[PDB]
């Protein structure tokens, strides 16, 4: 309440950038002898989005399960889309071939991920993707129309068809 | 007499029963039989296995007269809010039975129910009586659980069951139970299923109950599904007849199957991609149908969003006519 | 329970029998794979989904403060006072100031 | 080697050290004076044996926004007239029965000790004269533990023989409290007044400040005089900002860089840099664009939009402050740089409408501007919400609008600078557009570093508060309609007052100055000139 | 008062116009079965007159004997909102729109406590006590979804009538438990008529030629005919045949807005045109209002074939202003592409 | 303490359900072995669904352990599932007891009927299905709706489904007139007609109108105007001018009718019907008819988000004079 944040120094934590996260996170393989990959370092990296205790629980969930870091063994433990699908994807929808996107699109909605979670890894792969500012920009404006419509409750494969469709137009309309 | 569910009945009792899930539970039993077991967090669809998981894994751990003391089973739907974790769960994982030692287990099914403040201080009981007590959560969305929540506990994904593997524990409970199917039968089964063992269950008792053949036809009919025929003709009439009348027929189709057109608009946009249509009819018919999907959420005349279904396949069948 | 599912059949609509499109549109369905590449196969470089760089800076940061505030001179404590007086013309410096420097 | 907080190392001891609310403050000190004059009399009485017209009401009342100064100003008059205050918080548990069994003897005897430290003024609990003084803190919050403690203060309205006062945050208590009290306004106090105090706290810690910036945290946190003593007290005693030396006559350095502190854009970006240059500049590395979507997410948080706000500056065009293939490239530029800004406004309507934003606006009172509105006050209860919400949505859509309105922004700006880098030529042409191409800004959003809205919020408040005016005369105090009585009644009624003025003007009868009261309208003489001046 | 607030009728013979629809207004009150109304139709028609009058009908002359209170209401996130009442000892007046989002809120436990306020009140006069909605098409769905509960609750022991001017917004579920009441705009005849009634009781007699001119100049407002007519009055003692009818100063502001809108087309006049919509916007004149006047005023100074376009641009951005918080943003995203447009069409 | 006639003259008993034959006998078959299964009633609104799931209450049931027995909710509820889950759980596991007079005894189940069931969500429609088999055997559903397909599977896996067809206009035409000679109104047989076609087939709207239009007239005839006022109908008079100020390819005259469409206070929904029903239904081109659907699709959306009707009725009509003046 205002009152309490009246008599108090409010102070703003904001998200760890990823060299931060890399560093403690060399930091506790070089204390434990871990063998690992910039693979999986880059794997644990993506997983935790801005969460120091979600990397070291990644970190040691995969060194209890397989004891290598590597994207197979990072990407098993914590079992999100993986972001090469995702990457591939959305370079199909950059070459507006709305097959071979949609072939990963219902490969992903068949393996049973919610349409929140492919949303966001959509967003969080398209958000670092190569390719030009004015493209990015319509890409991520769809993506968050239809992450709208995602959250007011209208939640289908029909709807992120639709925006695979819309990304491909992007593509094919000046 | 007594004719219990199949879904009940045909239970994973030991954690060998499961059919899909094996890496997973084989590192399950590998924490079970180490004295490891971690905070679960078992997320998934419904119907994938979760709960039996859990169950086994608790009739491992302990007995069937210390079952109804040492392990505590919730359900946050029923009651939401710190009234809860603060109350029977923290005293649960508080307390000590008297000359019972070991460790409890709380089975918080359905934890996404959860509000934000009440998985706040479930983190804290957690971190606080983790010698004690384990906890395992068991949810549907990931989404709907805090991070430091989901971080105190390992986390396992139930995958929706495929086909390849699901199929022969199906024929199996054929076997048992002496129901005539088709191949049809099984394929609408595991198609109407989506990866969802009590639902394949519980449509194929309904169904064999109903009519005593599963068949496609009697599936379809069972379920109240929309036909494959009935879309097909659907599509045959927007892209063959005029305006008029594909709106006269698909409305007296509609209202003599008790037809939407959300769920229309579903098995259609399931047709697209079957039916070779170019790469800029395709998109256009994507976009157009997620539009109408979109305006029918919000309060709007059908009539009016069942002509714009039909506009949309009306503004490239000439185009497809005059592209040959 | 015993479920049934009751549809009153009128056999003058037609759309009851209902059979498969004859246009080749919907007779030749296409086919689609359901093929996709193996995910451990390409591998992940550094910095692909993130702003993660070979080089991390040293030496730029973690500068403790460890500053000595001198005591500021009368001289220059009245013409900080004046800039303050100039910079608003309304206020009454001179009847708050002194009482401020015997509250510190 | 210091051990209190800068609150109550710099309270004010004396009524003339608070700042602003200067009528309330001599509303108060009169007030007290004359209950400490009649309780002078009163002893003087006793010496001596061993009410319309004086209208002095048993209690005060004070009300108005957090953090002003309505505690301190009531503990500076009771100190200085000789008070003794009994104070109730809602920080003990007062119920009816134990606030008055334990504190009517206050009121209704004398004290025991009258002489010494009884100066100092204690609090209430339960697990030269002095003349004692009831002080109510914070009436508007109400517990259920607190059974009957409304009709304990009415009792100590009916029963009592020394002053109460009222403090309160709720500006509708007032209106459900029933009972007799003087009622004192305490209005938000103007920015510069509040800047300087902060200024001289801060030159008594051998520290030289801008007022610009103390202006940004001050408007940024609305004028909460104790929010910004305190961060003040924060950011002074961990080191300051950034080195930086201002040389100014109107010698040490100068410390500005607390506002960017205060929203906690120091933890995105290096001290080297600086939001203006890095929002001036093209950027093109990834660390760049992770600080500017990192910057925009931490806007995005309060529900401000940062670029917009602050469009004129940010962008690169110029600003002035208010007080033929010649003619292909003239024209071609202004159209390149029209066509890139309305680009970059239907970008920012797509991101306000058909975007989710993280907090739901509108979710209490109506959208922004209306006087319909009322009052929202904070919960009173001990029980949770209990509502679902979902954290993942106001986990991502911060993070979407923000990333969506930075590629707008640097489309636009990328935009007009590929247009921009050609004026030279239409400059060596003779032809200057740059008074097309300019910005004219108010002087309002000129004075601050970066502004959290760009329209007038004192103009709509004063709007706001002409409205609600007029239409709580009686007469005008049952129109069905609300938007519709604005939109007919008050227009007419401001061609009304201008018709009347300029009759006034005319040095015509004094009888057309009571045509109100002809029709026997009770619109204030204040009001009626407020709506006879125009239409701004 | 003025005469839009003296000369008010109060009975339901003294409506001076829709008089088949004042009698049958009157004889819906007669069998006793008075259901909930939707009373809608433009603005200033006669809605909230004949809703008096149909109050003054059902009750006793006690429904004028007006007063006002304040209700504090807690919301399910626990916290407080503070909303103001219309009420007398027979009937009540809430705008419940007024709560934003948490109208909803302001639905349901205000008629819940009316209808403990019938349940405890004995009079003998009437079985029900009638609630005035105000603006019903400004609700939310929550919020028309909760009216509907309300009203399906709570019906034998209070009454509803919804007063609006868009039934478009109002759902389906709710138009199908209320008796419509259709209140068209009244004629220029019948503004005249009117007019000069109301003009006859002040000993005043006012031309036909200016009481045209005030019925065609109020686009069939017959409040703000009366109140032009009173702003007439107030300038001068005798009315004139060519007494120029003072016009509204924030439209005469919305036409200079849409000049400068169409005699510049620059980013510094489209930041002008950002100041004068923000200063309207701070006179709480509704976006809706100012954009329907802005595109009058733009389609008069627009061209044949473009008219449809500006028009349904000026749509376009009108939903997108109901649909985002900020109606600013939408306002100068009409404006800037407007000028856009306007600015390649003079360009050939 | 006069009830609606909806209320009134629903039918009292099953089998008095005109029109339904198979609903009927399988409702019938129930009733004799004093089992009702889970029910999901589907068809046009109207039609006599919570006519016949009331009537096969109040025949199982007592006429006094009708009401209590049974619980009508709306399934729309804005606080989303949960709360109905909480009156569904309170429901059931408060009890009353049940006696009856007539010499046969009360079932051990209760009844819930949840109306408007296909505006349920999936979420939580899956939400409900925990609560339906948590309490199979002591409380029994009946979920009432238009559209079978937007029930979920589990749900429509569980329940027995029954279509209930719209009655014929002639029947519609016969109940009403029926209606009017019981309740004493003088009224003749083409407003009777005209009432049935302004209702489209909904008879609870026509008795709903019928109703309205007799309280309001005070004993007179009742006129096709009063009708047609009393359901919102724009005359097609208006149409008329809206489609000629279309074809003339004039904007100002467009202004004008639509201007004079909103003095009138019509609603714009009801317009944008009135265009649907008139464009559908006519010689106009497919690519003409597409785009006006389209746009009368993007109207009707942006009315229901609570667009102003002036600038949506001239949007659309924009595109429909441009539509129809492209043949020009
Ligand atoms: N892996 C599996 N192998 C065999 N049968 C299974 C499997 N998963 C589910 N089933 C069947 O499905 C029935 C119910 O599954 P549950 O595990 O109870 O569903 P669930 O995992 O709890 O999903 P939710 O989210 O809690 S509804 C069991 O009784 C089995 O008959
Ligand atoms: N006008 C002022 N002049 C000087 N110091 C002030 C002023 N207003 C606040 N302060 C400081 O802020 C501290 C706390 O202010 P309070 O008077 O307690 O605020 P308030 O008016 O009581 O509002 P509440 O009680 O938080 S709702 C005081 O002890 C002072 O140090
Ligand atoms: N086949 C029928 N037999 C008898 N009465 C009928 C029949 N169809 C409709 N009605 C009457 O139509 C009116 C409305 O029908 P109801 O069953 O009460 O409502 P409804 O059909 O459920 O429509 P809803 O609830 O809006 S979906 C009642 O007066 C019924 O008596
Ligand atoms: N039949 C009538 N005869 C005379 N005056 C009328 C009549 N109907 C309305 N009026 C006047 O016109 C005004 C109508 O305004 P009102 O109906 O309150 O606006 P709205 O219709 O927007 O609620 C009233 O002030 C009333 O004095
Ligand atoms: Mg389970
Ligand atoms: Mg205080
Ligand atoms: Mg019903």
């Amino acid at each position: 309440i205002e009152p309490i944040q009246s008599r108090c120094a409010v102070l703003r934590y904001t998200k760890l950038t990823d060299a931060q996260i890399l560093t403690r996170l060399m930091n506790v393989i070089e204390k434990e002898r871990v063998p690992y990959t910039d693979d999986g370092l880059e794997a644990i990296i993506f997983t935790a989005q801005g969460d120091m205790r979600q990397a070291l629980n990644n970190l040691q969930s995969t060194f209890s399960g397989f004891g290598f870091i590597n994207s197979e063994n990072v990407f098993k433990v914590c079992d999100e889309p993986h972001p090469l699908l995702v990457k591939e994807m959305i370079q199909h929808c950059v070459n507006a071939n709305i097959d071979e996107a949609y072939k990963i699109l219902a490969h992903l909605w068949h393996l049973g991920y919610s349409p929140e979670d492919i949303i966001g890894n959509i967003f969080r792969v398209c958000k670092t993707f190569q390719m030009a500012e004015y493209l990015k920009l319509e890409f991520i404006k769809e993506i968050g129309y239809t992450h709208m419509k995602i959250a007011e409750g209208v939640n289908s494969l029909l709807q992120m068809a639709g925006l695979l469709a819309r990304l491909c137009q992007k593509t094919m309309a000046p | 007499i007594r004719n219990l569910p199949w879904v009940e009945k045909y239970r994973p009792q030991t954690l060998n029963d499961l059919i899909s899930h094996q890496d997973i539970l084989s590192t399950i039993q590998k924490f079970i039989n180490e004295d490891r077991l971690p905070h679960l967090l078992l997320y998934g669809p419904p119907g994938t296995g979760k709960t039996s998981t859990i169950l086994a894994c608790a009739k491992q751990l302990y007995k069937d007269k210390e079952f109804g003391s040492m392990v505590l089973e919730l359900n946050a739907s029923d009651d939401r809010g710190i009234d809860i974790i603060r109350g029977p769960i923290l005293s649960f994982a508080s307390t000590r039975t008297i000359f019972k030692k070991g460790f409890k287990l709380v089975i918080l099914d359905e934890a996404d129910a959860m509000t934000q403040d009440a998985q706040n201080a479930l983190r804290r009981v957690i971190e606080k009586f983790t010698e004690n007590t384990r906890f395992c959560l068991i949810c549907n969305y990931l989404s709907k659980i805090i991070p430091a929540l989901q971080s105190r506990c390992t986390r396992f994904r139930f995958g929706p069951l495929t086909p390849e593997l699901m199929v022969p524990r199906l024929e199996h409970v054929v076997e048992e139970e002496k129901v005539d199917i088709s191949e049809d039968g099984m394929k609408a089964l595991v198609t109407l299923s989506s990866g969802d063992m009590r639902r394949a269950l519980n449509i194929l008792q309904s169904t064999n109950m109903a009519f005593g053949k599963v068949t496609e036809e009697t599936v379809y009919t069972c379920t109240g599904h929309p036909l494959k025929s009935d879309i097909a003709n659907i599509l045959d009439w927007m892209l063959n007849q005029d305006f008029t009348t594909a709106y006269r027929n698909i409305t007296e189709l509609k209202t003599l199957k008790g037809l939407a057109l959300h769920d229309i608009l579903t098995e259609i946009h399931l047709f697209v991609h079957r039916v070779d249509f170019p790469s800029s009819v395709r998109i256009h018919l994507l976009t157009k149908m997620a539009d109408i999907e979109y305006r029918l959420s919000v309060g709007t005349n059908e009539k009016i969003q069942l002509s714009s279904l039909i506009a949309a396949f009306q503004v490239t069948r000439d185009l497809i006519v005059a592209e040959a | 329970q015993r479920v049934v599912h009751v549809q009153q059949k009128d056999d003058g609509c037609c759309l009851w029998h209902l059979k498969p499109p004859s246009c080749p549109l919907l007779t030749k369905f296409k086919e689609l794979n359901t093929k996709v590449i193996d995910l451990s196969k390409c591998g992940i470089a550094l910095g692909e989904f993130s702003t993660l760089n070979s080089k991390l800076k040293s030496g730029n940061s973690a500068a403790v403060f460890m500053r000595t505030r001198k005591e500021f001179t009368e001289e220059v404590r009245n013409l900080l006072l004046e800039e303050i007086r100039w910079s608003n013309p309304e206020f009454s410096l001179k009847k708050y100031f002194p009482l401020l420097l015997k509250k510190q | 080697t210091e051990d209190m907080l800068w609150t109550e190392k710099y309270q004010p001891q004396t009524a003339s050290e608070l700042i602003g609310n200067e009528l309330a403050i001599k509303k108060l000190h009169s007030w007290l004076k004359d209950w400490k004059r009649r309780a002078e009399l009163e002893e003087r009485q006793n010496l001596k044996g061993k009410e319309e017209e004086s209208r002095l009401c048993n209690t005060v009342l004070i009300t108005g926004p957090t953090g002003v100064g309505k505690t301190a100003a009531v503990y500076a008059c009771a100190q200085e007239l000789g008070f003794k205050i009994f104070e109730v918080n809602a920080s003990s548990q007062r119920s009816g029965r134990q606030i008055l069994s334990q504190l009517k003897e206050a009121t209704q005897s004398h004290q025991v000790d009258k002489q010494g430290v009884n100066s100092q003024k204690p609090c209430f609990f339960n697990s030269k004269n002095a003349t004692s003084l009831i002080l109510f803190e914070e009436v508007d919050v109400i517990f259920d533990e607190d059974a009957g403690f409304l009709n304990a203060i009415k009792t100590f309205m009916a029963t009592t023989k020394r002053p109460v006062i009222l403090t309160t945050s709720d500006p509708t208590f007032s209106l459900m409290f029933d009972g007799c009290f003087e009622e004192i306004k305490f209005s938000t106090p103007s920015l510069l007044n509040v800047a300087s105090y902060l200024q001289m706290i801060c030159l008594t810690e051998n520290f030289r400040t801008d007022v610009k910036d103390f202006v940004t945290l001050l408007t940024a946190n609305t004028c909460d005089i104790r929010k910004s003593i305190l961060y003040l007290q924060f950011w002074i005693r961990s080191g300051g900002g950034v080195l930086e030396e201002r040389p100014l006559t109107l010698l040490p350095k100068c410390d500005s860089g607390c506002a960017e502190t205060l929203f906690g854009l120091k933890n995105i970006f290096s001290p080297s840099e600086d939001l203006f240059s890095f929002l001036k500049h093209k950027i093109t590395m990834k660390e760049e664009w992770h600080k500017f979507i990192q910057l925009l997410t931490e806007f995005q948080m309060r529900n401000v939009d940062f670029l917009y706000s602050n469009l004129e500056f940010i962008l690169p065009l110029p600003v002035d402050t208010i007080p033929t293939t010649a003619g292909k490239k003239c024209s071609a530029l202004v159209s390149h740089c029209l066509n890139s800004l309305s680009e970059f406004m239907d970008n920012m309507s797509f991101l306000d409408a058909l975007l989710t934003d993280v907090r739901e606006q509108n979710k209490y009172g109506r959208n922004d501007f209306s006087w319909t509105n009322g009052k929202v006050t904070s919960g009173l209860c001990d029980e949770f919400s209990l509502e679902s919400n979902d954290g993942w949505t106001s986990q991502s859509s911060g993070e979407l609008k923000a990333a969506a309105e930075a590629l707008s922004f640097t489309k636009c700006s990328s935009a007009i600078s590929k247009a921009l880098e050609t004026l030279n030529s239409c400059k060596k042409l003779g032809r200057d557009p740059t008074n097309d191409l300019t910005f004219y800004v108010s002087q309002k959003r000129n004075n601050v570093y970066f502004s959290q809205s760009a329209a007038n919020l004192d103009n709509a408040w004063k709007r706001i508060s002409v409205i609600k005016s007029v239409f709580s005369s009686r007469s005008l105090l049952y129109v069905g309609n609300r938007q519709a009585s604005i939109i007919e009644y008050l227009p007419t009624l401001r061609n009304i007052c201008k018709t009347e003025k300029l009759k006034e003007q005319g040095k015509s009868k004094r009888r057309f100055l009571h045509y109100f009261e002809g029709i026997h309208l009770d619109i204030p003489k204040e009001t009626v000139n407020t709506l006879a001046a125009d239409f701004p | 008062s003025l005469w839009v607030d003296k000369y008010r009728p109060c009975s339901l013979g003294r409506l001076d116009y829709h008089k088949e629809q004042a009698a049958q207004l009157r004889n819906l009150v007669q069998c006793g079965d008075f259901p909930h109304l939707l009373v809608y139709g433009p603005s200033g028609a006669g809605k909230k007159t004949r809703i008096m009058c149909i109050l003054r009908e059902l009750y006793g002359v006690g429904v004028e004997k007006l007063r006002i209170e304040h209700q504090t209401i807690t919301t399910p996130s626990k916290k407080k909102i503070e909303i103001s009442t219309i009420a007398s000892n027979y009937h009540l007046e809430v705008n419940p729109s007024d709560a934003g989002n948490s109208d909803r809120v302001v639905i349901q436990e205000m008629l819940k406590t009316v209808a403990q306020s019938q349940q405890l009140e004995t009079n003998s006069q009437r079985d029900f006590k009638v609630v005035l909605l105000t603006e019903v098409d400004k609700l939310t769905k929550d919020a028309q979804h909760a009216l509907r509960r309300t009203m399906e609750k709570y019906m034998s022991t209070c009454r509803l009538i919804l007063c609006c001017n868009s039934t478009s917004k109002v759902i389906p579920p709710i138009r199908s438990r209320c008796l419509a009441v259709r209140v068209p705009a009244p004629s220029i005849e019948d503004i005249c008529h009117v007019l000069s009634t109301v003009c006859k009781k002040e000993g005043l007699n006012l031309p036909s030629q200016l009481a045209h001119r005030l019925a065609e100049k109020s686009c069939r407002n017959l409040r703000k005919a009366l109140l032009m007519c009173e702003a007439c009055r107030v300038q001068q003692y005798p009315f004139t045949a060519d007494q120029e009818i003072p016009e509204t100063d924030w439209e005469v502001y919305l036409r200079e807005t849409a000049n400068a809108i169409v005699s510049q087309q620059t980013p510094q006049r489209l930041l002008e045109v950002r100041g004068r919509l923000y200063e309207l916007l701070t006179h709480c004149i509704p976006p809706e209002i100012i954009m329907k006047g802005l595109l009058s005023e733009l389609l008069h100074n627009c061209d044949g074939q473009l008219k449809g376009e500006v028009a349904q641009m000026a749509a376009y951005y009108e939903h997108r202003l109901q649909l985002g918080s900020k109606a600013i943003y939408h306002l100068e995203a009409f404006v800037a592409k407007f000028m856009a447009l306007y600015k390649k069409f003079m360009e050939d | 303490k006069p009830v609606p006639w909806v209320e009134k003259y629903r039918p009292k008993c099953v089998d008095e359900v005109a029109f339904q034959e198979e609903v009927v006998a399988v409702l019938k078959k129930s009733l004799e072995g004093a089992d009702l299964p889970n029910l999901l009633f589907y068809g046009p609104p109207g039609t006599g669904k919570t006519s016949t799931i009331l009537a096969a209450a109040r025949e199982l049931f007592g006429p006094e352990l009708f009401r209590l027995r049974v619980l009508e909710l709306n399934a729309s509820d804005e606080r989303g599932i949960q709360v109905v889950r909480e009156k569904v759980k309170n429901f059931a596991q408060l009890t009353v007891s049940g006696s009856r007079s007539d010499g046969k005894p009360c079932p051990p189940f209760k009844i819930v009927i949840l109306d408007e069931a296909d505006s349920m969500t999936s979420a939580a429609q899956a939400a409900l299905r925990r609560t339906m088999e948590k309490e199979s055997k002591t409380t029994r559903f009946c979920l009432i709706c238009n559209y079978v397909s937007r029930i979920i599977e589990p749900l429509t896996s569980r329940c027995s489904k029954f279509r209930f067809k719209p009655l014929s206009d002639k029947i519609q035409q016969q109940r009403l007139l029926d209606i009017a000679k019981k309740e004493n109104v003088k009224i003749s047989d083409e407003g009777i007609a005209y009432l049935v076609k302004v209702s489209e087939g909904d008879l609870r709207k026509a008795i709903t109108f019928l109703q309205s239009a007799t309280r309001l007239t005070g004993g007179k005839e009742i006129t096709e105007k009063v009708i047609t006022d009393i359901a919102g109908v724009i005359p097609a008079e208006k149409i008329d001018g809206v489609f000629a100020a279309c074809q003339s390819g004039s904007f100002d005259k467009l202004e004008a009718v639509v201007k004079d469409l909103i003095d009138e206070g019509h609603a714009a929904t009801q317009l944008v019907n009135q265009l649907h029903d008139v464009v559908v239904e006519n010689n106009l081109s497919d690519k003409q008819k597409s785009i006006i659907t389209e746009k009368l699709a993007e109207v009707d959306k942006c009315l229901a988000d609570g667009a102003d009707e002036h600038l949506q009725l001239i949007s659309l009509c924009a595109t429909v004079m441009q539509q129809l003046s492209q043949n020009c």
